């Protein structure tokens, strides 16, 4: 076939990766193991450390935007009561 | 005796989804019907076959 | 011999110390907005004031008090 | 906007079918139809419900058929040619008061009664607003609201002031099997009669939901075990590096 | 470190290297899950092939 | 060799989902794209298997789907499965846009996988929209008419072009058929754009949660991420059939089971809820035109953000600022799905301003300022000179 | 009737032909049923009514 432009992957044997030497990597089957090791010890201790480090960033921007619409759908509905007719008038014109 | 269960069971593949599918008959017809009963027993006067013997008694 | 629940309900929700205060409030609408009603020019004043305000109020806190025993005591 | 012009919010009832297991009340479903019978059955049209689907649910199939007799409808016409009436069986449609929308704007000042069909499931609240609604008339509207003539005053309806005047009465219907009618059991069952007629398929829908979300919580810790199997042998190799000699 | 030392992995081993025993967990799991979607892809195909048969309103007027 | 690998069919689907090499460190956010192709499957087998009861006229078109729902044989699991779907459809769909303009996989080697993508989004956007004006509903017509008369906001071309899409002179008989037909139609054009994001993608390979190199070690596809597939096809699977079986109608408008008459209007004519961030987009400033091109803009302002991102590591994965103004654009658009359900008062017409000022300045200021700043402090805190 | 103007017979000629006959207007205020002269959008009536 037409051998078109190369790209940043190649396939099984020839990646486009760096020469590497040295890496040994040693393995287990499945068979040998056991599945479900230490899902009590990470479900109560990793998951803290990742919610730990990664909550300030996703709580801060939720705090403010939820904040505002809070303060905003609050004052709405001070506006459309009666006590607050005159500042309708006011903020409309 | 698990060598048994897994020559028996799981050595060849046609025995292995022969079980699954005569498992998937049984379960299937067995858990439909165990689930209507459940069903019709947790609304008991609720239903229409005790509503008709109400106003038939 | 019998007669609605919801009525009586609704009657007894009106005597608690919430229910008269919030009632209280809904007469002295009521005779405010009926001594400005009495006043001559209300064919025209911009603002006609009625009283809806404290009528949802009462209304929003009976049926608050009333949602949970009313299918109690239905057939 | 205002709450005057949003409706007074409807509170949260305890229905008998509220909840992921529990189902309609039939024996409710009858007395319900009874009840938009003698009352609602003047005004409301009621067009996407067959004869048919009310046998095995409120009533039995010789009953619906001795019901069905005493309307009459439309039919082919005979060999010469001038058209015809016949009554109905089962497989025809519960049939309206009114035989266009300018007649049923003409015997109710202007207002177009809509169609009961769907009616609890069209409404913000459901069961609650048509319960709430049907009972939460006031005998006078609270001072300072005017209203126009022919119109009554109900919080629950957006806007405030209904054209549909207060209708359920105490003992307006008498029930056939002993239930004492007030107006709140006559609107809770006619609100149940109508969230049947606007779905059918409650029953069927929550226990096919039951198998089907048994099924598949299941299938999902079962696949969660053999992904955990089929990884384990990548979540737990080991990388050495010892640094390689120079050339 | 030599390269023919490996590193441990008495943790996430299991005592007794049982060839049926293990083999045949992990395929009676996997065939609990297939018995499971069986079942499952059936009743969904035969609810889209239910869905093609005679409505109701036909099955009134046979 | 193999006869996966020889014969020409075989050897597409060979490597596409059995031996394509995957990146060994990639997370859950990485099946949102097999959900997306199993949920558009899952609404095209629906919608042919409505198709074949639903009747497209202006007086069957309605009675047509309440005869869907009440006399055909489990036609209320087909429609809630359609109605629903289409809405977790979106949802995925929004998952996979943030994911990819978070991790960086908008940037220098799949700018075209990018633009592709979006070019999907708005087909989705299109049918969807078409979609939800076949049931002709009063949400339906109304929204219908409101964003064509919107659309008739063209100075000298734009009665005719919207004389022309009614097929009339309002939303009848003409718009309902051709919105049928349109609707059938454009899934058909996704399925061809979604080979066309599988191409794209396959050419370069999937970006992982570190912007490093995945072509040092890899993973085969088959045995791992099939598994990993089918435990969040099993989860949206199992959140599906809780949205369909055990509160169908907690998604769409209780307005759209009141049939179409073009005479009442009922005083909230918003969409469905994915289209909710630009509808507020449009009603954010005051003119019509200019507020459906910047709708357009709304929607095709993500083809500036390959060219704007300075950043030189790949990803908001090792990044502090970026991650908290991402997460701060998010909310925004949360916020902004909410300000486009609400009337138009208040607090809510300067909270919309704000809010797309807000959307609009992420993609063109804020990010490349953030970005360079995060390079230069990047720079000066590793370097000592 | 109007596929009928420019072809054998004039508008003038058509509008003359088409209030000969009468056919079904939506009901009035009182909800009862009323008719009406054709225009030139309704169709050229069939003899017999069924
Ligand atoms: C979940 C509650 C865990 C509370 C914390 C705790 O009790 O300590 C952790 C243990 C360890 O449990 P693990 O997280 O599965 O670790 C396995 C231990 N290895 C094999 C590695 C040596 O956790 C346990 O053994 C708790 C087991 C409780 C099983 C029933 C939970 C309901
Ligand atoms: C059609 C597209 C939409 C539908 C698309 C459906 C999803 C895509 C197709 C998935 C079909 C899966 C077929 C699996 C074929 C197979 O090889 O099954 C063998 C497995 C066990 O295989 P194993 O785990 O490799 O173990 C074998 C080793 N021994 C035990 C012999 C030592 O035994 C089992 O898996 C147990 C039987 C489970 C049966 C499969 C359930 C799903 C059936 C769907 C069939 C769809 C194809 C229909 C074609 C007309
Ligand atoms: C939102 C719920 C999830 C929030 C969350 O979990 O954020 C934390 C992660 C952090 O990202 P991470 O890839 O895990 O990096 C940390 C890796 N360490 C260094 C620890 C090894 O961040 C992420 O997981 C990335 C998720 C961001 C995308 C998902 C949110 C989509 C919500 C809808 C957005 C709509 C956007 C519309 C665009 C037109
Ligand atoms: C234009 C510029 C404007 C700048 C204005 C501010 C912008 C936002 C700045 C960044 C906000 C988040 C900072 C904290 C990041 C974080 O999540 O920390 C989270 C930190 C820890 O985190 P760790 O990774 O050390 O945990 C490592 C765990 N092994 O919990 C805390 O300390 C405790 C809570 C403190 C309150
Ligand atoms: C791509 C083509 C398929 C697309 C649609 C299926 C995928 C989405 C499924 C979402 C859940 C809704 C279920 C709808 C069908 C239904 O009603 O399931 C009802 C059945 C039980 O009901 P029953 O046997 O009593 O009656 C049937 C007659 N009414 O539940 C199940 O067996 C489990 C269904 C989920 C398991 C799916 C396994 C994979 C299938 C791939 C094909
Ligand atoms: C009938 C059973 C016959 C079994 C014969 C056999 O065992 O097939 C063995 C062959 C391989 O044989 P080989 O390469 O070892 O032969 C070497 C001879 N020189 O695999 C196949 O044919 C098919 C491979 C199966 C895996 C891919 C399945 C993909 C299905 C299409 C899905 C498309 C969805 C996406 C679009
Ligand atoms: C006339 C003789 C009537 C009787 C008896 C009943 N209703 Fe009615 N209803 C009627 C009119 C003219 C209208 C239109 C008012 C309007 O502006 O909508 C109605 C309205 C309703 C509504 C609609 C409320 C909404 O929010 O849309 C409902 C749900 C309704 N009606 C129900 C109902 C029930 C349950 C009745 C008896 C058991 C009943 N109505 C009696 C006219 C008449
Ligand atoms: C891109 C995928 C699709 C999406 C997102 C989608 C979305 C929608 C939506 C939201 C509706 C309105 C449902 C409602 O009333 O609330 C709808 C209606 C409909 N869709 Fe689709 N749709 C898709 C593909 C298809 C296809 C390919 C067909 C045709 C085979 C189809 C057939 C229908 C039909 C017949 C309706 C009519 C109303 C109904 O019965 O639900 N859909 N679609
Ligand atoms: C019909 C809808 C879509 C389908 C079926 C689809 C399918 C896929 C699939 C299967 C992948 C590979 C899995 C993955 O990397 O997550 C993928 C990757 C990607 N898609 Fe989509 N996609 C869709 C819509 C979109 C949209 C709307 C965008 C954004 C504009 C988009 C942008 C991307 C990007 C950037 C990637 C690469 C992610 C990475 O490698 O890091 N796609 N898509």
């Amino acid at each position: 076939g037409p051998p078109s432009g190369k790209t940043y992957m190649g396939w099984w044997g020839h990646m486009g990766g760096p020469k590497q030497k040295g890496i040994t990597s040693y393995a287990v089957s499945p068979y040998a193991q056991k599945p479900l090791q230490g899902i009590f010890h990470n479900a109560v201790f990793n998951s803290f450390r990742r919610f730990k480090s990664q909550f300030l960033y996703v709580l801060i921007p939720a705090g403010i935007y939820w904040y505002w619409w809070k303060n905003g759908n609050e004052y709405n509905e001070f506006l459309y009561s009666k006590a607050g007719r005159e500042e309708l008038e006011r903020v409309n014109v | 005796s698990f060598s048994s269960l897994y020559k028996t069971f799981f050595k060849r593949n046609a025995v292995f989804v022969g079980t699954i599918f005569a498992g998937a008959f049984v379960f299937q017809t067995v858990f439909d019907t165990a689930i209507t009963s459940w069903y019709e027993n947790h609304n008991k006067g609720k239903l229409w076959k005790d509503v008709k013997a109400r106003i038939a008694a | 011999e019998v007669t609605d629940q919801l009525e009586d309900l609704r009657e007894h929700f009106k005597n608690t110390e919430e229910g008269k205060a919030l009632v209280h409030h809904y007469e002295e609408c009521a005779e405010r907005v009926k001594i400005q009603q009495q006043q001559p020019g209300y064919a025209d004043l911009e603002h006609k004031e009625d009283c809806v305000e404290e009528f949802f109020h009462l209304q929003h806190y009976l049926d608050t008090a009333t949602a949970p025993r009313l299918f109690d005591k239905l057939k | 906007m205002t709450a005057a012009e949003h409706g007074l919010h409807a509170p949260a009832y305890a229905w008998s079918h509220n909840g992921p297991f529990e189902t309609f009340d039939h024996a409710s479903i009858r007395r319900g139809y009874q009840v938009y019978r003698e009352v609602c059955a003047a005004c409301h049209s009621l067009d996407r419900v067959a004869w048919r689907t009310l046998v095995g649910v409120s009533h039995t199939n010789e009953e619906v058929r001795n019901m069905a007799e005493e309307f009459e409808y439309d039919d082919e016409p005979d060999e010469q040619g001038n058209p015809k009436k016949r009554p109905g069986k089962l497989s025809d449609y519960i049939p309206g008061p009114y035989p266009n929308e300018q007649a049923a704007r003409a015997a109710n000042q202007g207002a177009l009664p809509p169609d009961l069909s769907l009616i609890v499931k069209a409404r913000h609240g459901g069961c609650d607003y048509i319960f709430s609604l049907l009972t939460g008339y006031p005998d006078e509207p609270p001072a300072g609201v005017a209203l126009p003539p022919g119109s009554n005053y109900n919080p629950y309806f957006p806007g405030g002031s209904i054209a549909m005047a207060r209708v359920l009465f105490d003992d307006m219907v008498e029930y056939e099997d002993g239930t004492p009618a007030t107006t709140s059991q006559m609107a809770k069952d006619v609100t149940t009669f109508l969230n049947w007629c606007a779905e059918p398929e409650h029953d069927e829908r929550k226990r096919l939901g039951l198998k089907t979300v048994i099924i598949l919580s299941s299938l999902y810790l079962l696949s969660i075990w053999v992904k955990k199997f089929k990884w384990a042998g990548i979540k737990t190799r080991k990388f050495v590096f010892n640094p390689p000699k120079p050339r | 470190k030599s390269t023919y030392r490996t590193p441990n992995f008495d943790d996430v081993l299991k005592e007794n290297n049982d060839a049926d025993k293990g083999r045949s967990y992990a395929y009676f799991m996997v065939g609990a899950m297939g018995l499971l979607s069986s079942a499952g892809a059936k009743s969904t195909v035969e609810t889209f092939i239910s869905s093609m048969t005679a409505t109701a309103d036909v099955l009134a007027m046979a | 060799m193999a006869f996966r690998k020889s014969n020409v069919y075989l050897s597409l689907v060979n490597s596409y989902i059995i031996d394509s090499p995957q990146p060994s460190s990639i997370n859950y956010w990485w099946n949102m794209g097999s959900l997306l192709g199993l949920c558009l499957v899952i609404q095209i087998v629906t919608g042919i298997f409505m198709a074949m009861h639903y009747s497209s006229n202006i007086e069957l078109a309605f009675s047509s789907v309440e005869h869907i729902m009440r006399d055909v044989h489990n036609g209320y699991i087909l429609r809630y499965l359609h109605a629903n779907g289409a809405s977790f459809f979106f949802m995925v769909m929004f998952m996979h846009m943030a994911k990819g303009l978070y991790y960086g996989s908008y940037r220098s080697p799949r700018v075209t996988l990018w633009n592709v993508g979006v070019i999907i989004f708005i087909l989705t956007i299109a049918t969807a929209f078409l979609g939800y004006c076949c049931v002709y509903g009063q949400m339906s017509h109304w929204g219908a008419t409101v964003i064509t008369n919107l659309f008739s906001a063209i100075p000298f071309v734009g009665n005719d072009i919207v004389s022309w899409l009614w097929g009339g002179f309002s939303v009848s008989n003409p718009t309902i058929q051709r919105f049928f037909a349109l609707h059938y139609l454009v899934p058909f054009i996704i399925a061809a754009m979604v080979i066309m994001h599988l191409m794209a993608l396959h050419i370069h390979g999937s970006s992982n949660p570190l912007g490093i190199t995945g072509n040092l070690d890899r993973i085969p596809m088959h045995s791992y991420f099939i598994f990993k597939d089918l435990v969040t096809v099993f989860l949206f699977m199992l959140i599906l059939a809780l949205f369909v079986f055990y509160s169908p109608n907690t998604l769409g408008h209780p307005d759209n089971y009141i049939p179409g008459n073009p005479l009442v209007t009922p005083a909230s004519i918003v969409p469905e809820w994915y289209l909710l961030p630009f509808y507020a987009i449009l009603r954010s400033i005051p003119d019509k035109l200019l507020g459906v091109i910047t709708m357009f803009a709304a929607i095709l302002v993500l083809l500036v953000l390959p060219f704007t991102d300075r950043s030189v590591v790949r990803g908001n994965t090792f990044k502090v600022l970026s991650k908290f103004f991402f997460f701060i654009f998010v909310f925004n658009f949360v916020l902004l799905g909410q300000i486009g359900a609400c009337h138009v008062e208040v607090p809510y017409v300067l909270m919309g301003q704000i809010a797309t000022f807000i959307y609009f300045a992420y993609f063109l200021i804020i990010v490349p300022v953030i970005s360079t700043i995060e390079n230069v402090l990047f720079y000066i805190g590793r370097v000592n000179k």
